């Protein structure tokens, strides 16, 4: 009845599996003899990455294939041929009951449909291009379209370096895409040339597509031809307000992911597209939605548009890319949480959590589904930062303080927010406490603390250092003498996986400076200082790097003071 | 049709754009005082028109809200003869009670191949994504009686159930939990409660308990949820598969707690482990919906007329903190318009305007001093004298830009020749400034593009005997504002004391000729809720300053912060 192409979570899945409060996922082994795609390869990587991933397939609740379904069209070459008898013979398959299955690309030439060619039955799809008249509004989940060469981890952190008044720009709507001149959905391609103008609506067009466009040519792609080889697409979309992303052969392109990566607000002409995570993102806040039926009338539409609006816009598909759609791990990362939030529906994000910084990959609702026990949502409640904090002391002295400290921690080997962790080698005065306190105060998110290290980048060993010593800067401070909040506690604990930390207890160092990575990453600003054993550090900073795929130290040379 | 979407089934040519972007809505001529009511709240608001070519929506003047007597072939009838049906391309129909006595179908059964149906109660299989709205059900009791407005906090019990022809299995699970935890789960049998030797009045019950239970006995939407918002207790539905009315808006998750019905023993676990905190939250924002969305049918019309107009608009819809605020938080909020955390490069570097009246013998020295600090870019000069001329050709790029009138708030402005974002504000009189103090200053304005970053320090202070505000500057001990005078601050700061300034302020301003950088002060940190960073009849008029400006907000924006930026 409801098992069928209406699934749900409280019919198609098996929430006893879940019920216990492990969340994980089970990749299938590889078969060792089949094809596979790279971008499948990412996508495995960043599930047996996580910390979702397990080997027990007992324990799982939440299965992935180790087949490649990215692919699914015939006339491709990553295409897997039987995947059916490949998918009703595994032993673990059981209908496809708790099984999460990617997908890319989908659907013939003639037409192209959801043709994910084998028996979904009751998994659920994470598709790309999903029309909403086919998605399932609690079970499925849409995601970006990304290429071959979309990077693993890491990202290439935006391009809107300003924030300029007025936001616009040279152009306004720009397009330089090919019109196909026979197949399905070239209708709004191939409309663009009513509403071209000069340079406030540049819409470029190519008619090259194949090799028999010859024969159905017509007068107009003469013209065009020679006009599309006037300016550079990649220097067109940083030139621009408006990026349209029209539909293609299929809904999704990968010129959603480019016009996020240029800071263009992307205005989307496919009819009912998924958009990328749409359940928990909202995109009335990064992108101008508009029907493609209206075409002509858009540009005045987009005009109609206030600066404020225009700003905001900006703004919010920069830190949309930034956050859910620069790697394809973290699609796989957003795609698993969305998946996680739906088991326990009161252990879960809310969508203002999804819908601002640092976003849902690193807000564990788990640790608590109150806004106010987060340091991030200070402002937009009206609230203000606890007066009181926790000091706790790792103990392998003095301890004199009294002022706004609730209780003293001592650990031999929490109820307030904020956390004070001291090393008993350091000796720091009441005062000195209670100025870093107020200062924390101001600045919840961040680390405030005395001492401060920094990075360099060497070339000649193309390593990443560490240095100690008469700083002109800084992009680190230690967790010795530092206030912050529990969350990063939380967030240390069960949120990097367990290799990090094992390096860092076997190496009996560099917890600091992996909670201090964590910290700039959640953030993405800088911490606040205010006023043979030496190897290790480097080695430890290049595997963090590594796991995170950049450097989320930020340099600093600010130092706050009392007044 | 469940495959009907807005894409696909709705029409768009009929009502496109145009400059007050609201959906225009038509309601035919031909029972209900729910009907009557909801028909008057929509003619009454913005989204009424006449002459039906220019309209989009039509709202049907036939009762649907009630399936008792539908008469559901009747109705279909009446939706073929209304003479505009066009297959119901973009009616909306309303309904309340989407059940019936053989089956409950949790949808309205009428034929309605595309309409667009605003309904009570949705199932997660019969409500439509993107095209239908989830209602909320109305119970009278609301405005029959008016509860006292209780204040958040601890009360007598904690876990309620007041509900009547439940069926035995719930029933049986609340008594076990009541006999297993006692003194905290009140189950009430059968306007008035009925507990074992003891009697409760039904609207007044729900105020002593900090959760209420809404469950599911028919129809999958019952009318104790507005009760329970109403009367200020947390909804704990445990009716699964029930979309939760405006949930497309509205976030149910900090107002309303899910649980499903199989954990319907874990109930009382699962509510132990929220704090008190999160239980006023969640108090506050269920009184907020209610008051807001549930209180009366008008309330529920133009919150579906505008979730629709939303959705044919989508560049135009409001805001989510507009959509799920109380007052009260939506006056202490702040949303940061630059909330990017994003560092600008030295690429670029800052457009400094200057603001004369007379002395040109100290502004010479002022641009001879900031020309010799790196990474400026533009030396905008600003002459507000309509009598005296600035020397030509006796004063890297410098512009001088006359005024059409002498007014003190010409330097905010936003002018298209600054190409920058940092703007640095400086005045003649200030001369003790060092190229390398403007280029710190300048990088710490990188690392808080969305700020003040000033020299001078100005404070503010509460005086007891005159109950007013005073202007502090002989002792510095804190700091809550830093002088427009080598401030560092972002250009869309001059936009909006330029354009967004409410009330009077920028014409008391220039009637006064004094009084820019409290201001600015009071602007910057009312919209960006952040404090200032300090880098290191007189007084009387400031004070006067700080109190019309606090008069004009309503409250204090400054904050008081300790801390000042120096070079490493
Ligand atoms: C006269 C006539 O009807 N001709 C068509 C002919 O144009 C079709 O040929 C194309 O096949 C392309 C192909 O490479 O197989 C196909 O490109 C698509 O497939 C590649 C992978 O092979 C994908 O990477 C591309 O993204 C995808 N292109 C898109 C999205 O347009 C192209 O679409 C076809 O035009 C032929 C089928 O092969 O059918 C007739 O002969
Ligand atoms: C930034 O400025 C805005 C206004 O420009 C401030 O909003 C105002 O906030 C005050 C309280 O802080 C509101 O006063 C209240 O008015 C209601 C009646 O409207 C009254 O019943 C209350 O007792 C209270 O006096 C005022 O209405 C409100 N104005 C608007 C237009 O929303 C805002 O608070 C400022 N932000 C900061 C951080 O200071
Ligand atoms: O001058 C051009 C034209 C296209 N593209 C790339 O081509 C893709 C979209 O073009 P196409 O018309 O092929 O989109 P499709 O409809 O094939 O998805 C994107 O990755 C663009 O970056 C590009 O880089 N430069
Ligand atoms: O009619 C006038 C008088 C003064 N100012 C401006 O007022 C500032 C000087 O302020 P003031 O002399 O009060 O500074 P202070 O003496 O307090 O340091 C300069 O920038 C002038 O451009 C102005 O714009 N119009
Ligand atoms: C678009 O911006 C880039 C900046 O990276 C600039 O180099 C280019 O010239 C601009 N385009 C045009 C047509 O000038």
């Amino acid at each position: 009845i409801y098992k069928g192409k209406k699934c749900r979570m409280e019919s198609c899945f098996d929430f006893t599996l879940c019920k216990k409060n492990g969340f994980k996922v089970y990749v299938y082994p590889q078969q060792k003899g089949e094809k596979i795609a790279e971008s499948y390869q990412n996508i495995l990587a960043a599930i047996e990455g996580s910390r979702f991933y397990t080997s027990d397939p007992s324990q799982a609740c939440l299965f992935v294939l180790s087949l490649d379904t990215l692919d699914r069209d015939q006339l491709s070459p990553q295409y897997v041929h039987n995947l059916r008898s490949k998918v009703q013979s595994l032993h673990l398959w059981n209908n496809g009951r708790n099984h999460l299955i990617f997908n890319l690309y989908s659907g013939t030439w003639p037409d192209y449909t959801e043709d994910v060619g084998f028996d979904i039955g009751q998994a659920m799809l994470a598709k790309a291009s999903i029309s909403t008249e086919n998605f399932r509004p609690n079970f499925d989940v849409s995601i970006p379209l990304f290429s071959k060469d979309h990077p693993r981890t890491g990202g290439e952190r935006g391009f809107l370096k300003f924030n300029t008044i007025p936001p616009l720009r040279k152009y306004m709507l720009v397009f330089k895409g090919k019109r196909y001149l026979t197949g399905i959905g070239s209708d709004t391609r191939n409309a663009l040339y009513h509403v071209h103008n000069g340079e406030d609506v540049v819409l470029l067009t190519t008619c090259k597509h194949g090799k028999d466009w010859q024969k159905h040519k017509d007068s107009r792609c003469d013209r065009d031809n020679t006009e599309y080889e006037k300016y550079d697409y990649r220097e067109m979309l940083h030139n621009a307000t408006f990026c349209l992303v029209p539909r293609g052969r299929r809904l999704g392109s990968f010129r959603f992911l480019e016009a996020l990566q240029a800071a263009c607000v992307p205005v989307m002409l496919s009819n009912g597209w998924e958009l990328p995570f749409s359940e928990v993102i909202n995109w009335n806040q990064a992108a101008v939605i508009g029907d493609e039926r209206l075409l002509l009338q858009i540009p005045s539409t987009i005009r109609s548009i206030h600066q404020d609006k225009i700003l905001a816009l900006r703004q919010q598909t920069q830190f949309l890319w930034e956050a859910y759609f620069s790697s394809v791990e973290k699609i796989v990362l957003t795609t698993l949480e969305i998946i996680q939030d739906r088991i326990f529906k009161h252990i879960s994000r809310n969508s203002l959590i999804w819908n601002k910084h640092p976003g849902g990959l690193f807000v564990l609702p788990q640790y608590s589904s109150y806004l106010g026990d987060f340091p991030y949502y200070y402002a937009n409640l009206g609230l203000k930062p606890p007066s009181k904090f926790t000091a706790v002391i790792h103990a392998v002295v003095a301890a004199a303080k009294s002022q706004y400290c609730a209780q003293i921690i001592v650990l031999w080997n929490i109820i307030t927010d904020a956390v004070l962790s001291l090393d008993e080698d350091t000796v720091l005065s009441t005062t000195e406490v209670d100025f870093a306190f107020t200062v924390w105060q101001s600045f919840p998110e961040r680390i405030v603390g005395y001492p401060a290290r920094s990075h360099f980048w060497d070339n000649s060993k193309e390593r990443w250092g560490y240095t100690s010593k008469w700083t002109n800067d800084y992009s680190m401070v230690l967790t010795g003498a530092a206030i912050y909040h529990k969350y990063y506690h939380y967030l240390y604990s069960h949120y990097l996986p367990a290799s990090l930390k094992n390096m860092v207890d076997q190496l009996a160092n560099c917890e600091d400076i992996l909670m201090n990575f964590l910290v700039s990453a959640v953030t993405k600003l800088p911490p606040i200082k205010v006023t043979d054993h030496f190897a290790q550090r480097q080695s430890c900073m290049n595997t963090f790097a590594s796991w995170f795929g950049y450097m989320p130290l930020i340099h600093s040379q600010m130092r706050l003071d009392p007044v | 049709d469940l495959s009907c979407r807005m894409h696909t089934c709705f029409d768009v040519y009929r009502c496109g754009f145009n400059p007050k972007n609201k959906i225009k809505v038509y309601i035919y001529a031909l029972i209900s005082r729910e009907y009557n009511e909801l028909l008057m709240a929509i003619s009454d608001s913005d989204y009424y028109t006449d002459d039906i070519n220019r309209a989009c929506l039509f709202v049907p003047s036939i009762d649907v809200l009630n399936q008792n007597t539908l008469r559901i072939k009747e109705t279909a009838q009446a939706m073929a003869q209304l003479s505009r049906w066009d297959r119901g391309t973009n009616h909306l129909l309303f309904n309340m009670l989407p059940g019936g006595p053989p089956d409950y179908n949790t949808a309205l059964d009428v034929p309605r191949d595309r309409a667009l149906l605003a309904g009570g109660g949705f199932s997660t299989w019969t409500y439509r994504q993107g095209y239908d709205v989830s209602i909320p059900v109305y119970s009278p009791l609301s405005a029959e009686v008016d509860l006292p407005e209780k204040g958040p906090g601890p009360r007598q019990y904690f876990l309620l159930s007041s509900q009547v022809g439940l069926h035995p299995e719930y029933r049986e699970d609340l008594e076990a939990l009541q006999v297993k935890h006692g003194e905290s789960v009140l189950v009430l049998d059968k306007r008035k409660r009925c507990h074992k030797h003891q009697v409760f009045d039904y609207p007044q019950v729900l105020q002593e308990a900090t959760f209420c239970v809404v469950l599911r006995g028919a129809r999958l939407g019952q009318a104790v949820l507005s009760d329970v918002l109403q009367a200020g207790c947390v909804p704990v539905v445990i009716a699964d598969s029930y979309i939760l009315p405006f949930s497309e808006v509205l976030d149910w998750k900090r107002a309303s707690v899910v649980v499903p019905e199989e954990k319907m023993s874990d109930v009382y676990s699962i509510l132990q482990s929220i704090p008190q905190r999160q239980i006023e939250e969640m108090q506050r924002q269920a009184r907020w919906f209610w008051e807001a969305y549930f209180q009366s049918i008008k309330a529920i019309a133009l919150a579906t007329l505008q979730i629709i107009n939303d959705r044919i608009y989508p560049y135009a819809a409001i805001s989510y903190e507009e959509w799920n605020d109380p007052p009260a938080v939506k006056w202490g909020s702040v949303s940061n318009p630059l909330f990017l955390p994003l560092i600008p490069p030295q690429s670029q570097g800052f457009t400094a305007i200057v603001l004369t009246y007379d002395r040109v013998e100290s502004l010479f020295r002022v641009i001879t001093e900031v020309s010799k600090v790196p990474s400026l870019s533009k030396l905008l000069v600003v002459w507000n004298n309509q009598n005296k001329n600035p020397p030509e050709d006796s004063l890297v790029p410098l512009k001088v830009v006359r005024t059409a009138e002498n007014k003190l708030s010409n330097r905010f402005f936003p002018y298209d020749e600054i190409e920058t974002e940092a703007v640095l504000a400086i005045d003649d009189d200030i001369i003790m400034l060092t190229s390398d103090e403007l280029q710190f200053g300048y990088e710490v304005w990188r690392e808080f593009p969305d700020r003040l970053v000033g020299y001078p320090g100005r404070l503010h202070l509460w005086d007891h005997e005159m109950n007013k505000w005073k202007y502090e500057s002989e002792w510095t001990n804190e700091v809550s504002m830093v002088l427009t005078g080598a401030a560092f601050y972002h250009k869309y700061f001059n936009y909006l004391y330029t354009y967004k300034m409410p009330g009077d302020i920028k014409n008391w301003v220039d009637a006064h000729m004094n009084c820019e950088d409290i201001a600015m002060n009071f602007l910057v940190a009312n919209v960006t809720g952040k404090a200032v960073i300090k880098v290191t009849t007189h007084m009387v008029e400031r004070s006067e300053c700080i109190n019309k400006f606090a008069s004009v907000f309503g409250t204090m924006p400054l904050k008081v912060v300790e801390h000042r930026a120096d070079p490493v």
